[PDB]
DNA sequence: ATCGGATGTATATATCTGACACGTGCCTGGAGACTAGGGAGTAATCCCCTTGGCGGTTAAAACGCGGGGGACAGCGCGTACGTGCGTTTAAGCGGTGCTAGAGCTGTCTACGACCAATTGAGCGGCCTCGGCACCGGGATTCTCGA
DNA sequence: TCGAGAATCCCGGTGCCGAGGCCGCTCAATTGGTCGTAGACAGCTCTAGCACCGCTTAAACGCACGTACGCGCTGTCCCCCGCGTTTTAACCGCCAAGGGGATTACTCCCTAGTCTCCAGGCACGTGTCAGATATATACATCCGAT
């Protein structure tokens, strides 16, 4: 059965940030669990807030929104100029 | 039909008589009355055998044992005594009931003593002690009869309040209470000789056979006349199957069993018919009548 | 014409594809934005590069290079506005952070 | 659900064959027969008290077990001590012959069961399967013809009660391949099912046709399986209802008193003491009253119809 | 279930309640055990006949000189408890009443049962509202502040 | 118009009145400051979050609204106002 | 659209029966099987005199069915004469029933009546109105004289199990000579046509602009 | 000679009559104010419904009156009537607010 | 044309084309149940059932024709399964049960 | 612009319950407020069930389920019966 | 195979260890029994929530996932498990 | 002379190394037949992924060691190093599991 | 432990009213009827995880066993806190007045929806090998009696 | 308090399988049209908020003061920690059966989507009593003397 999962992308990230590092794939599945987690979280909030603006259609503003209102502080902060970032260079072309 | 023709009068009781009973042998006929006597008779002659006295007051009832070896009488002293036929000894005097004691029972394997009194409470009482073993707040009125089934299993009890209770005896469990749709009282009550019903009589000129089974009247029978005292009803059977029992008009009326219809009714009383006897064995009748009458008749049929 | 990934173009690691995949398949809305799920994988790479930092920090400081799910719970307890967004979850093999209380200390 | 406050440390109670008098043993090793609502008797039986009690037919003798290992009879008129017998391997039980009064089974600690006799004090002593159990309940059947003797490890076998051989046989199961203790048997006094308690805390209610067809080392099977599902319960003492279609079990752990039917068998009820008595002794009326002895305290419990 | 809590009060009625010497008026029903509010009190048990047969029962009785027990189920069905009936024939009725009468649908069939208004203790005697309609007289005895002094 | 310390605007016999509507009997007098904290603390989070609805509803004015669904958030749902 | 009626004569119409009321057509019998319901026949009777029958088919002891006329508002689970606008009879002694009131004003009934109903209400009771009950043509005489306004129809009311049929004048058996009293079936199709009419003038009125109707007094 | 009822007895009918009434105890204006302050912390010169605040001051003094409440129970552990401020800090604790 | 709404063709109140409306405009699912929203609006209607007529037993006991907040209060803190449901849920003008600890009376 | 409430369901139910008993409109719009975090409540989670189950259509059996996964014993089993006679009730029609 | 009293399975040293790792020193004997029945209570809800998952999944079989969705409704929720 | 560590000290040492490990501290087969019983009450003979029931296990022994942490703290408002029932029976009341 | 006095609180009464029950005309969501697709349901197949058992081990649990350590009870004092009464103070009513901003309608348009054609990013599966886990042993450091 | 001893840390060496890397092998991602439409936005209201200001007063702050719980200390009991021993069953490894879980392929029942019509719901007026409020009163309960 064709299970989908993250772990490669962690992978990737890691030797992103940690070249020289091993994991656990106990901790791979851990770490994918909470990105399962994070991701719900969000799309949920989002949802609500959009249903409260009787809103069908749920974009960038609402994510940046939703996570400020789920993260806090720098930890949100970061997370908004990020996306923002990512998501002019992706309009970028 | 019977035919009973008066074959033997009996008296001597100075006072109104209360009861009489056939010794279940046959042999004996015991009255009690209100003169504190009691008088054993011959059964089959009219003989007064004896009298035995020794209660304090008048007595409302006395009562057989099944060997015809005892007797209980229970007097408006508010005691029982408990004497030997052949001596006539006290063997037991049973003090505890707190008013006028009105019926008194064997049970069915004569060990045992139902009593009931004014006191509107029964008690249960041994033989050979004498002992008060069990006391009911049975009745809200005076408690007219008390009587065993046919194996001391339960007790039956009738008073003045209307009600037919039947109780547990070894544990005195109010088993059941018959209802009539009114409350008419019952002066007396007692067993089938299959235990599997109840003769009741009630203060209206009214006797009732109930279904123990079924808790519901089978039967009824009128023409009597009983509205203020405890007139007695026995079941004729050592002929055919009749319902004997006395009345206020002076007769001693005799129904059919099965279609309740009179079938004899036994003339020559002066007073009330107040306490009637069937023979155990024979076709003998005994009918006591009131102070105004103060005679005991014996009665002979030939079916 | 070759098909590169929009994540590429977005320059991140997650598969925005899958993303939107789950988001339609999440029953969330009608439509989904274009640049949303852009958005919100971003998000999410930020914050697991920021718990495998303080996991590789945890792991380091143990002198060790895998790392176990209980250096990860240490910096959980450890970061305050992470521990804030995850005190209401469980940790599997996390056991508790050392927390020591002072009259519990001898004389 | 009524009391007796007269008598004191209740111990072992037992009703008379009509149910009208409750002989009961108390700790100074006295028998305190009261009737059903004041004591008719007090028997000075032994210093020891007494765990064992059983009427006769013709209620004039009860058998009575000291702890000393004492047994005596007694005329319930007189309370004088008709015969005294004593034994090693302390005696667990007495049980008067149904239908012969001269004899009386007596299930002791550690030896087998014997069964003697008051005319002659004689003895005989009921044959052992597995030589090894030491602990051997036993009992007669309804009428006496038939003794039922089960061991601490789920044998059960039933012998003739005049010659002692082997009528059938068969090992209780605790249902995977294992034995249990069997804790005791009891009859009814109308027909012929009879119950056991075992150590499993079920109750195994069987026919004992079933078992004399079933013959010697065979399955039968139980009329019903009776236990509390949902506490899991052990039970100090049970006994049939005096017509036999009710049957009611004491819950010594929480002092409760379950209540089944035979057929069906579905509880008829739950009856709750004090939480603190320690529940001892149970037994029924024979002719809807039971019984109950907790903490030396007698208690009563009735059942009437919907009339008074 | 309704259905369960009616089986549940036709086992416990026979040991719930009592009838006694009342201080009201004659026999009356008595609590025995104390009794939650709005629990199943007592049905009111009897014969179920149609309406249109009441007149004919009760003119029956009228010629019989047996008093009427019969309480309106609802406008086609009555519960007639003259001459077969239950110790609910014995409530007496109070301006201040502890219970309240309902119909209950049980499988189809009606039952009427009184509740109870609040929580009644042991001893207490029971009563309710007959809610019987303004005639022109029967004095009431109910000892309550609030009595209207006649049922009517 | 800039505000400013009003969370001492809050009285001590508010506090001990809200106190004895818990059923307190003995207070201490560190807890009222400290419990002002709290408060601020817990409001903290809500108006902002609130705003935060309002920051996606582009309004000037802050409603019910936006603190029903941040306390439904926040798990602390109330009721009665739509 | 029209209100085409499912019959072939003038009968007991099923619009207006309760759920718990039976017919049978053999001989259109109406029966029950819980206490008291009511039925009604297809037309209405708005001015004029008339007449009916109703013939019994079975009546044990616990058995009475109930005969006679109601006005709408009659609520067909009642037993026919619970409110004051049903007037009816009961068929245990002849005693008629209104306002739930039995009176005694009346004759006997029997098991095997074959009941003639007639009624006349004029073109605060209505001015000359009134009812007469007949046993088999027999007059069993005046049920009702003081009839309400509104239109009523000739109704039958179940107890349990009751086995009663209406009939109409062509097939009668004892029918009075009148020359001015309509049976059932006539004033069943006066009705039908009225209606008829009814839906004539109501597709006029909204399809097409005016009215016009001739001098009052018909 | 002048009368003073024993500690805690007036506070006690207090409390029983605080239990007897629902309203608020705090007055509406320098709630308002405090609000108003917070928020301008976040975003200055925002406007309110008085439904709104309403529902804030409601909700808070909700939460208020739980935390008074189990930190009495916890005091109750702690065996005084006296409160301590470790009292509320460890309930928060537990609370998870920390 | 006969009009028949589905609360009447279940007897009951809650709507169930407007509470239909209202579940397919809160995107949950794609397709629906059809009798799902009958259900959940009877499942309502009990709870409401009960809850109000807890108040109601509130109301009258203080002899409150108009049923106030604070009954709503008392009878949610009193049933152990509705206290249970919304536990964590305040109310607005709700106040507090009734609650009294052992030690706080003077003895 | 049209409000959709239930003041009207309510004040039926009600009346049903208590046709003496008044209604304050407080109390009204909790009971609305209330019986909508309730729906969403069911629908969350059945929502949820059946995203498990990866089934796209949502029915009855869903909602069984999730109901008796949120009410505490006894009411979901007084619940779930009428809701089976509303279902039976209406597959009656 | 009917199961019975695997809570007295939980051995006290067991209990004791759980509650070092707590940081607790010193300890009641009347804890544990009751601090099982505790455990019980709280499991007494997830299983059988967890197996209602299972009631709509139709199987026979109970998954991580079923008590996932469980602590999540429980507002426990963990990770690690999909 | 045999020599016995202070009280605690022991204990204190088994709480430090309890701290430094991670792994369960309850035997598995015991838990596994407790989690059974459980779930034939609401339901016989289901089975389960040894996955699932480590999560069960595990799951629990973390609410159950933050019980204790909790417990532990409140006793120190307490005052005590033993520890008292009441403790854990008003941390659940604090923990809203009342 | 009681009685007397103070005080605070539950009650009846009167009226005021403004929420509130009630009824309307008008609107549109709900019902009713019809069409399609395709999610759901069923069934046969495979797998394969689970549930069951069996034997050996010991680390672990049971149990016992002092015994110092603290839970706890009590006991002195004192400081901090209720209280009732002073004081002053903003809180609330209320009513005024402006408008900034919600809040509504009417476009029109960019924007996914969606489908279709294309495929390479990704995933199940297969080696593989090295940090890692275990072990044994030596050296270090806490701790409890001087 | 300086050692003895004990639990621990660390070091080297052994052997392993999971972490990882790569390989077939898609379907799901991309691309590109195409279309109806969500909302972006403009442009109006109006109203609710926002502030103003005055008037009354219940309320708030502080004082003094008794006082009584918090707290701190002592001695006791018992009891739970620590260690020793004995018993056991968890574990672990292996085997085996099947029964359920998952799969795929059909098949079609039901729901989405459309269109029509109207009737229940909703905004909106409208009398009107449940209860809010105030007052005097009668009852309950604390606090101190006896």
């Amino acid at each position: 059965t064709r299970k989908e999962s993250y772990a490669i992308y962690v992978y990737k990230v890691l030797k992103q940030v940690h070249p020289d590092t091993g994991i656990s794939s106990k901790a791979m599945s851990i770490m994918n669990s909470f990105v399962n987690d994070v991701f719900e979280r969000i799309a949920g909030e989002a949802s609500r807030l959009a249903h409260y603006n009787k809103r069908s259609t749920i974009t960038s503003r609402e994510i940046q929104t939703a996570v400020r209102l789920l993260l806090p502080g720098e930890l949100a902060k970061h997370a908004v100029s990020e996306g923002t970032k990512a998501v002019t260079k992706y309009t970028s072309a | 039909k019977p035919n009973y023709a008066l074959k033997f009068t009996l008296a001597g009781h100075t006072k109104a008589v209360s009861s009489v009973k056939f010794s279940p042998n046959g042999e004996w006929l015991a009255s009690s009355s209100a003169d504190k006597l009691i008088k054993i008779w011959g059964a089959y002659d009219g003989k007064f055998e004896k009298t035995i006295s020794g209660h304090k007051l008048g007595i409302s009832d006395v009562a057989w044992s099944s060997d015809s070896n005892l007797l209980v009488s229970a007097s408006d002293d508010k005691t029982l005594k408990i004497w030997d036929v052949s001596s006539g000894k006290c063997l037991k005097t049973l003090k505890g009931h707190s008013n006028y004691v009105f019926c008194c029972n064997f049970n069915p394997q004569s060990n045992l003593i139902v009593s009931g009194s004014f006191d509107e409470s029964v008690r249960i009482w041994d033989v050979k002690t004498g002992k008060c073993l069990k006391t009911l707040p049975a009745h809200s009125d005076p408690v007219s009869a008390v009587h065993f089934n046919r194996d001391g299993s339960l007790i039956v009890s009738s008073s003045y309040d209307g009600l037919c209770r039947i109780w547990d005896t070894a544990s005195g469990q109010c088993l059941k209470t018959l209802i009539d749709d009114d409350n008419p009282p019952v002066s007396f009550v007692k067993f089938s000789p299959n235990g599997k019903y109840i003769l009741a009589a009630t203060l209206d000129n009214t006797l009732k056979l109930w279904d123990y089974s079924k808790g519901k009247c089978l039967k009824t029978y009128t023409g009597h006349k009983n509205e203020k005292y405890c007139i007695f009803a026995n079941f004729s059977v050592t002929g055919g199957k009749w319902i004997v029992s006395g009345s206020e008009d002076n007769l001693v009326y005799i129904w059919n069993l099965q279609t309740k219809e009179i079938v004899q009714k036994l003339q020559g009383h002066t007073d009330v018919v107040i306490s009637t006897a069937c023979h155990p064995t024979e076709n003998i009748i005994a009918s006591a009548a009131l102070e105004n009458d103060k005679t005991i008749k014996l009665w002979k049929s030939d079916c | 014409a070759k098909a590169k990934t929009r994540s590429s173009r977005a320059g991140l690691q997650f598969p925005v594809g899958r993303v939107h995949r789950l988001l339609r398949k999440g029953n969330y809305a009608e439509r989904v934005g274009a640049g949303a799920p852009v958005y919100l994988a971003a998000v999410l790479e930020y914050l697991t590069a920021e718990i495998l930092e303080l996991a590789g920090n945890a792991a380091r400081d143990n002198k060790k290079t895998r790392i176990i799910p209980r250096h990860l719970q240490l910096a959980v307890r450890n970061d305050e506005e992470l521990n804030k967004l995850l005190g209401r979850v469980t940790i599997a093999q996390g056991g508790v952070l050392p927390n020591i209380q002072s009259v519990l200390l001898p004389k | 659900d009524g009391t007796l406050d007269c008598i004191s440390m209740a111990l072992t109670c037992t009703f008379n064959r009509w149910g009208t008098l409750l002989a009961v043993g108390c700790n100074d090793g006295r028998i305190v027969i009261w009737d059903f609502r004041g004591i008719a008797k007090i028997i000075s039986a032994h210093i020891h008290p007494v765990c064992s009690l059983c009427w006769s037919r013709d209620g004039h003798k009860l058998v009575s077990a000291s702890t000393d290992n004492i047994v005596s009879q007694w005329d319930v008129l007189s309370g004088d001590c008709d015969q005294r017998f004593r034994f090693p391997s302390p005696i667990l039980k007495v049980q008067y012959h149904p239908r012969d009064q001269n004899k009386v089974l007596v299930c002791p600690m550690k030896s087998a069961p014997v069964m003697l006799t008051l005319s002659d004090s004689k003895h005989v002593v009921l044959p052992v399967d597995d030589d090894s159990d030491l602990n051997v309940v036993a009992s007669f059947d309804r009428r006496g013809e038939y003794i039922y003797t089960g061991n601490a490890k789920g044998k059960i076998l039933v012998l003739k009660t005049d010659s002692q051989d082997l009528v059938a046989s068969f090992r209780v199961t605790t249902g995977t391949s294992n034995t249990t203790a069997i804790k005791s048997i009891e009859f009814a006094r109308k027909g012929s099912c009879f119950l056991i308690n075992t150590a499993d805390r079920i109750i195994r209610v069987y026919d004992g046709r079933e078992i004399l067809t079933c013959g010697r080392d065979g399955e039968p099977e139980p009329m019903q399986k009776l236990q509390d599902l949902v506490n899991r319960t052990p039970w100090k003492k049970c006994c049939f209802s005096g017509d036999g279609e009710y049957i009611v079990a004491g819950s010594a752990r929480q002092h409760a008193l379950y209540i089944w039917e035979k057929s069906i068998g579905n509880l008829v009820k739950i009856l709750h003491g004090t939480r603190g008595e320690l529940l001892l002794d149970v037994a029924w009326h024979p002719v809807p009253i039971i019984a109950s002895i907790s903490s030396g305290v007698v208690s009563i419990w009735a059942q009437n119809q919907v009339e008074n | 279930p309704m259905p369960m809590r009616f089986r549940h009060l036709k086992k416990t009625s026979k040991e719930a309640v009592g009838v006694y010497r009342s201080p009201i008026h004659g026999r009356g029903l008595f609590c025995k055990r104390n009794i939650d509010a709005g629990e199943m009190v007592i049905e009111y048990a009897g014969i179920v006949i149609r309406s249109i047969l009441t007149d004919k029962r009760e003119k029956y009785y009228d010629s019989k000189g047996i008093g009427c027990y019969m309480f309106r189920i609802d406008d086609s069905e009555v519960v007639d408890a003259t001459m077969h009936g239950n110790a609910a024939r014995f409530i007496n009725h109070s301006c201040e009443p502890n219970c309240y009468s309902r119909v209950i649908n049980i499988d189809g069939q009606k039952h009427i049962v009184i509740f109870a208004m609040r929580k009644i203790y042991r001893g207490e005697e029971l009563t309710y509202d007959y809610k019987f309609p303004i005639e022109d007289k029967l004095p009431c005895n109910c000892g309550a502040k609030k009595c209207r002094k006649f049922l009517n | 118009k800039v505000l400013r310390d009003n969370i001492q605007g809050i009285t001590k016999p508010a506090i001990r009145r809200l106190a004895r509507r818990g059923g307190v009997k003995r207070i201490s007098g560190l807890i009222y400051e400290e419990t002002r904290g709290v408060l601020k603390v817990f409001l903290e989070n809500v108006i902002r979050d609130a705003v935060t609805y309002t920051e996606h509803a582009k309004r000037k004015t802050v409603t019910a609204m936006d603190v029903v669904y941040a306390l439904k958030r926040q798990g602390r749902t109330l009721y009665g106002f739509g | 659209l029209y209100r085409a009626c499912l019959y072939e004569r003038v009968l007991l119409a099923l619009h207006d029966r309760a759920p718990q009321l039976k017919i049978s057509d053999d001989r259109l019998t109406v029966v029950g099987e819980k206490g008291y319901s009511m039925v009604r026949a297809s037309h209405g009777v708005r001015k004029g005199a008339w007449y009916f029958e109703i013939t019994v088919d079975e009546m044990p002891p616990d058995t009475a069915a109930r005969l006679g006329w109601s006005q709408p508002l009659g609520n067909l689970q009642a037993p026919l004469g619970y409110d004051k606008f049903s007037y009816s009879w009961r068929s245990k002694k002849g005693t008629k029933f209104h306002q739930s009131i039995g009176k005694h004003y009346s004759s006997g009934y029997g098991q095997g009546d074959v009941l003639g109903f007639y009624i006349n209400l004029p073109e605060k009771q209505t001015p000359h109105s009134e009812i007469i009950f007949y046993k088999n043509g027999v007059n069993q005489g005046v049920a009702y004289k003081d009839i309400f306004e509104g239109v009523y129809f000739p109704a039958i009311s179940l107890y349990k199990s009751c086995t009663v049929s209406i009939n109409f004048g062509p097939c009668f058996k004892y029918p009075p000579k009148d020359l001015t009293y309509r049976p059932m079936s006539d004033m069943g199709w006066g009705a039908v046509v009225e209606h008829t009419l009814a839906d004539v003038l109501y597709h006029v009125e909204t399809e097409v602009d005016g009215r016009r109707s001739p001098p009052w007094e018909p | 000679k002048p009368h003073r009822y024993r500690p805690g007895t007036v506070a006690l009918r207090e409390i029983r009559r605080y239990q007897k009434s629902t309203e608020l105890l705090i007055r509406k204006l320098p709630f308002q104010r405090l609000v108003r302050e917070i928020a301008q912390d976040f975003k200055t010169d925002l406007r309110f419904q008085s439904s709104a605040v309403m529902a804030l001051q409601e909700a808070s003094e909700a939460y208020l009156v739980a935390l008074f409440e189990d930190t009495n129970l916890c005091a109750i552990h702690a065996k005084r009537v006296t409160i301590m401020p470790k009292d509320i800090q460890l309930a928060r604790r537990i609370r998870g607010e920390r």
